[PDB]
RNA sequence: CCAAGCGUUCAUAGCGACGUCGCUUUUUGAUCCUUCGAUGUCGGCUCUUCCUAUCAUUGUGAAGCAGAAUUCACCAAGCGUUGGAUUGUUCACCCACUAAUAGGGAACGUGAGCUGGGUUUAGACCGUCGUGAGACAGGUUAGUUUUACCCUACUGAUGAU
RNA sequence: CGAUGCCGACGCUCAUCAGACCCCAGAAAAGGUGUUGGUUGAUAUAGACAGCAGGAUGGUGGCCAUGGAAGUCGGAAUCC
């Protein structure tokens, strides 16, 4: 179906992220402000869900 | 208070008034700065007011002098001891000057709370002021000018004058 | 608080040759030749050291915005010593779960044609950044190689050939296909 | 008895209050090569301020509310037009004496133009702030012949760059004619160097 | 806004008690400032433009987003938001289609534009009240809707400099 | 639009909704690793803060309370 190395790389962008509450940003995974003037630059992250 | 042009480094000392129980009160030697002797009779006041159970009726001013400077040609660096208010609650800080004149250093902390704090000349309260050894300096603001082979260009002098030839030729230079 | 000083070095090599008309440096190699003006930062770009050991920049009176302009230069600059002794290889895989991804260079590697990308039947055509070769290599069942001197050409060509193949509309963490940048290199080894 | 003002690198609003002062005394201006003026203030905030001086049109018939110039030459006609009275007939006389021009129009291509330290970009704006190009502006906002000033522009510094050869020229034929007749205008060089002209 | 709980688990996918901070003037009030030598007072029909607090469509971010369907959010008011049964209705309600059948403003847009069903003169009926004349945001039925040729605006038509 | 066309002083501030002067004609709670200044408290050549490993277990799968929760769903415990 897919190998678990070339499931990291797509994971690596598509899914391992860090999302503003408050703007739904899609932030590196190291983030702890929101990059976008909308939400005045909010520390208030959560990490992106994880599918099932 | 109004900090108008440059300050003056006033020694106020007053007494309480004699009496019948007190034949001789102690005297009382403060530190003002302010523009002349008429308002710092009246700094002096508000201090001694807000220290001491004194007012300017019940009391009297002994000697109002403006003390000079020991040093006015050597470059010092002046601490001082600020006390100030803002639109909630009210701070104390300390800040350092580079000056050569006392009253000069404490010009420039009236400027300098007034830029960066927009603190009225009113709300401040100057309460020590200390010249300080280069190696005991703290903001690197001023730690940065203790540098004995000190080296650094002007480089971008913006012309001014620029209306004495209003109208010319040649367009500005601003490398020197 | 405006700081008096604040400077760094690059150290350039003794194989590499560089010049600068003001901020305007030119470097000159094995592999080619990168000119970036850096007209819009206000430092001051010495080229001290006899044969040019070294290349140091200043910035006299600035303040914290401007002391970041420092370091941008001088890696702007090793990136490119770089990519002038050694280059810029981008390799980069094709990750697809039933479709595959075929791809198919052009015009000796300035375009790059991708067909049958989630099974779909436009054919994403993409143009690459002048001074970027792409090439299909060999070894890896899926995979692409771009080769550059200049690193913002290659990685946006890259980002162009990354972002071009995109899943719409769907949950793209179930739909994990694209062409993903999966290492970063250069041509020749040090 | 004329000011032929260079536009270039200028700022739009100190040009204008500069020139709203000496166009009201009674003398005549021309500002040239209206899209070198640069307003301060980055490019997309001075677009979205001119694209909203646009959106102000009158409901019931917009052709007659605001006029909105596309062309460099006449937003900065009408931005002077704003620092002057012009309901009066001293302000209507006022603009009578301002001529603007995109490029440089053959009239005053052969003159040399003055420049006002007191608006320049360099003098009035810090190295680090942006602006926006009145000539770029106007055309991401209707202005059309930027491509064609663009191309008459440059077949006149072409054009110019001749002249300025056959001036050095002109200076370095006069540079050793002072050193061949140096022998015989010997006294009547120290006249003019004891009077500050000639040192 | 905070976050006790809801959400198999998990405060913040989506919600949210206890409190608390604001926005609007398309709800009703409060006031009585202008108008009583009169500013034609409900709806509907027709017609224009504007708002965005976005129902749909374009481009996107997030899910308890496998797909399909569907929620939350962003830039966004360009372009759409219908045909009918009942009621004078506004509102409401249902049928049918649709991509969707979003909310609004403009002197609660619009009577020298219409209509005049309602409201709201004088005629009469019924009920309750009053000894009575008479009363009833209680029902019922019948009931005159005037003028532009002026100035502007707009639409076209001559011409003027 | 009469008067700074002073070589005025010192700082703060970038706004893709900037700001701009009693009454006054428009905003709050709450926020920001935007930037500037302060306060208190730590550790730093007995080598820090970052950055690239190992190792987190014996008792113990602790007793507890549950259908069972074993360093992780609850609670007093919380010692070698
Ligand atoms: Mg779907
Ligand atoms: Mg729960
Ligand atoms: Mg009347
Ligand atoms: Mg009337
Ligand atoms: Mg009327
Ligand atoms: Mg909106
Ligand atoms: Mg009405
Ligand atoms: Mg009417
Ligand atoms: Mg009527
Ligand atoms: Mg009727
Ligand atoms: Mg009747
Ligand atoms: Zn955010």
């Amino acid at each position: 179906i897919i190998e678990p190395s070339l499931r990291q790389l797509a994971q690596k962008y598509n899914c391992d992220k860090m999302i503003c509450r408050k703007c739904y940003a899609r932030l590196h995974p190291r983030a702890v402000n929101c990059r976008k003037k909308k939400c005045g630059h909010t520390n208030n992250l959560r990490p992106k869900k994880k599918v099932k | 208070m109004k900090a108008s042009g440059t300050l003056r480094e006033y020694k106020v000392v007053g007494r309480c008034l004699p009496t019948p129980k007190c034949r001789t009160p102690p005297l009382y030697r403060m530190r003002i700065f302010a523009p002349n002797h008429v308002v710092a009779k009246s700094r002096f006041w508000y201090f001694v007011s807000q220290l001491k159970k004194m007012k300017k009726s019940s009391g009297e001013i002994v000697y109002c002098g403006q003390v000079f400077e020991k040093s006015p040609l050597r470059v010092k660096n002046f601490g001082i001891w600020l006390r100030y208010d803002s639109r909630s609650g009210t701070h104390n800080m300390y800040r350092e000057y580079r000056d050569l004149t006392t009253a000069g250093a404490v010009t420039q902390c009236y400027r300098d709370m007034g830029a960066r704090h927009r603190a009225r000349a009113h709300s401040i309260q100057i309460m020590k002021v200390e010249e300080i050894a280069a190696s005991k300096c703290r903001r690197p603001a001023v730690k940065q000018f203790h540098d004995s082979k000190i080296k650094f260009p002007l480089p971008h002098r913006v012309l001014r004058r620029q209306h004495k030839p209003r109208f010319t030729t040649k367009r500005p230079n601003t490398f020197f | 608080m405006k700081t008096i000083l604040s400077n760094q070095t690059v150290d350039i090599p003794e194989n590499v040759d560089i010049s600068l008309k003001g901020r305007t440096v030119i470097v000159k190699g094995p592999r080619g030749t990168l000119r970036r003006d850096f007209n819009h930062i206000n430092v001051e770009l010495s080229l001290l050291g006899k044969k040019k050991k070294r290349l140091r920049v200043d910035k006299w009176w600035g303040n914290r915005k401007e002391l970041a302009t420092v370091r941008t230069i001088c890696s702007h600059v090793q990136n490119m010593i770089k990519g002038v002794t050694l280059g810029f290889r981008y390799k980069m895989r094709s990750v697809y779960a039933h479709f595959p991804i075929n791809v198919v260079i052009q015009e000796n590697g300035s375009l790059v044609e991708i067909r049958n990308f989630l099974g779909e039947k436009y054919i994403r055509r993409v143009r690459m950044r002048p001074g970027v070769a792409c090439s299909v290599s060999q070894a890896q069942k899926d995979e692409l190689v771009l080769e550059g001197n200049d690193i913002e050409l290659v990685s946006n060509s890259a980002a162009l050939i990354q972002q071009a193949t995109t899943v719409k509309n769907k949950d793209i963490r179930k739909f994990l296909d694209g062409i993903y940048v999966s290492e970063k290199g250069t041509v020749q080894q040090a | 008895q004329v000011l032929v003002l260079d536009g270039r690198g200028h700022l739009l609003g100190r040009l204008a209050a500069i020139v709203a002062k000496q166009v009201l005394l009674g003398r005549k201006v021309v500002v040239v090569r209206c899209e070198g003026i640069n307003i301060s203030g980055n490019f997309y905030r001075n677009k979205l301020k001119y694209l909203a001086f646009l959106r102000k049109r009158m409901n019931t018939n917009p052709s007659r509310g605001p006029y909105h110039f596309r062309a460099p030459s006449r937003i900065f006609w009408r931005t002077v037009r704003g620092m002057l009275p012009h309901k009066t007939k001293r302000g209507q006389a006022a603009l009578d004496r301002l001529k603007v021009f995109d490029g440089i129009p053959p009239p005053y291509d052969k003159k040399k133009r003055m420049v006002v330290p007191a608006a320049l970009k360099v003098v009035r704006l810090k190295p680090t702030r942006k602006f926006a190009y009145l000539g770029r502006l106007a055309h991401e906002v209707g202005w059309k012949y930027q491509a064609v000033t663009a191309t008459l522009e440059e077949k006149r510094k072409e054009k110019a760059k001749i002249h300025y050869r056959k001036k050095k020229q002109l200076m370095r034929l006069r540079k050793q004619a002072e050193k061949n007749v140096e022998k015989k205008i010997s006294k009547f060089t120290d006249v003019l160097k004891t009077h500050g002209l000639l040192v």
